[PDB]
């Protein structure tokens, strides 16, 4: 790898430069370059390297929607081939992200995690990028087959081992019931889910500090923006 | 669009 | 060129998805591609050419600052190499981008342009990727003289062949405006051209439609905001 | 900083 003559530790600095610098695709690079030195990630660490990747990702699924809609209409209409060709051009590089994403985690970063903090936060990100890959799949049903089995395994462990206002946990649920409304055709799972995330976390929320009640809140409101435009 | 996790912030 | 086995027509196209898509640096790699099929580009085509790499090399030039700033603080402390490292990272991709635009001009583009509004446009954005070299620049010296020669020729050109009103007559005065105040140590030659290019475009703004008239007056109010922040 | 041209909107 093009990182392989770089230092871990520097790796890693620069990470957190270039996502002072808005450069994610940097961002990542450094972290793929920094988890490829084969050492577990530090808490840290491992929100770095999702940083970089949701930021890269991000901005390649907001254009594929963009072409995809303008392919979309022009099915309906004058006619070329060049929509479609520009669509699959940028669908292939986000496949080619996810890909990545996907390697990293298989090798070999969840078979090392043992401690729930870093097995959960792994097995969410397998289930994410599951996710984006279904989000342009059309084959569509083994993709989203894995996704929900790394959302229902992060799920298990995490209602055993981590209390219900934990940021992972809630992130987790979060992500699964989008996953259950807009990728799984499940609307009442989706709904259910997040309406038992919320109010389990409601209940726990006395246990906390206050710099950790603002970081679950913040997460419950997504939850709650959800069921809003849900129901 | 249904909101997905955020980066914190 | 990687575009070398696409239409030109297709190319054109793509920019324009690409735009939308907000994919600035596909977009640029499209008009690349269309410049090298070697025939003039139109006046959108051109407008397309100057969107997609303004927007690649702002983010580099934004991105650059943040590190230049991080760099200078830590020069003054505890220390390591990486801040400086990146910056030039950064940097080399910032002029291998204005090389690769410069280079676009010379071969051939300013050469083939005869109308005011092609010659004029081509020679502003040699200026305008000079200054963005000038502006990492530490050599400096006619790197800076080569952005104000192509300026000075703009300039010479706009003012025989075009009215004041004229966008790309006032987007050029406004940069070249900017280029003394911020490059050449000249602010008082940028209060002077910034005053007169607005005093001279507001006398003329009575000939001319209401479409103009919005888009002439847009460009007057950032001369009147640089005029506000220097005095 | 002191503001250069702008793209069309
Ligand atoms: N440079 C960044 N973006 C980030 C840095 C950290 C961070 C992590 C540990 C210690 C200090 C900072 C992030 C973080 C933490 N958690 C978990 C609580 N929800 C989520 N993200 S994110
Ligand atoms: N796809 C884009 N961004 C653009 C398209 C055009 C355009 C140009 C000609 C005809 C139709 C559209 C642009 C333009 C025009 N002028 C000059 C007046 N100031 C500046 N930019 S920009
Ligand atoms: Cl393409
Ligand atoms: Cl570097
Ligand atoms: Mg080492
Ligand atoms: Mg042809």
């Amino acid at each position: 790898g093009a990182m392989g003559s770089m230092e871990r530790a520097s790796l890693i600095q620069k990470a957190k430069l270039a996502e002072q610098a808005e450069r994610y695709e940097d961002m990542a690079a450094f972290m793929k370059g920094a988890v490829e030195k084969g050492e577990e990630l530090s808490c840290e660490e491992r929100n770095l390297l999702s940083v970089a990747y949701k930021n890269v990702v991000g901005g390649q699924r907001a254009a594929w929607r963009v072409l995809s809609s303008i392919e979309q209409k022009s099915n309906e209409s004058e006619e070329g081939p060049e929509v479609r060709e520009y669509r699959e051009k940028v669908e292939t590089e986000l496949q080619g992200v996810c890909d990545t994403v996907l390697g990293l985690l298989d090798s070999h970063l969840i078979k090392e995690a043992g401690d729930a903090e870093s097995r959960v936060f792994y097995l969410k990100m397998k289930g994410d990028y599951y996710r984006y890959l279904a989000e342009v799949a059309t084959d569509k049903k083994r993709i989203i087959d894995s996704a929900r089995s790394a959302y229902q395994e992060a799920m298990d462990i995490s209602k055993k081992e981590m209390p219900p206002t934990n940021p992972i946990r809630l992130g987790l649920a979060l992500n699964f019931s989008v996953f259950h409304y807009e990728i799984a055709n499940s609307p009442e799972e989706a709904i259910s889910l997040a309406k038992t995330t919320f109010d389990e976390a409601m209940a726990d929320l006395h246990t906390l500090s206050e710099d950790s009640y603002k970081d679950s809140t913040l997460i419950m409101q997504l939850l709650r923006d959800n069921l809003t435009l849900w129901t | 669009r249904s909101l997905s996790e955020r980066l914190m912030q």
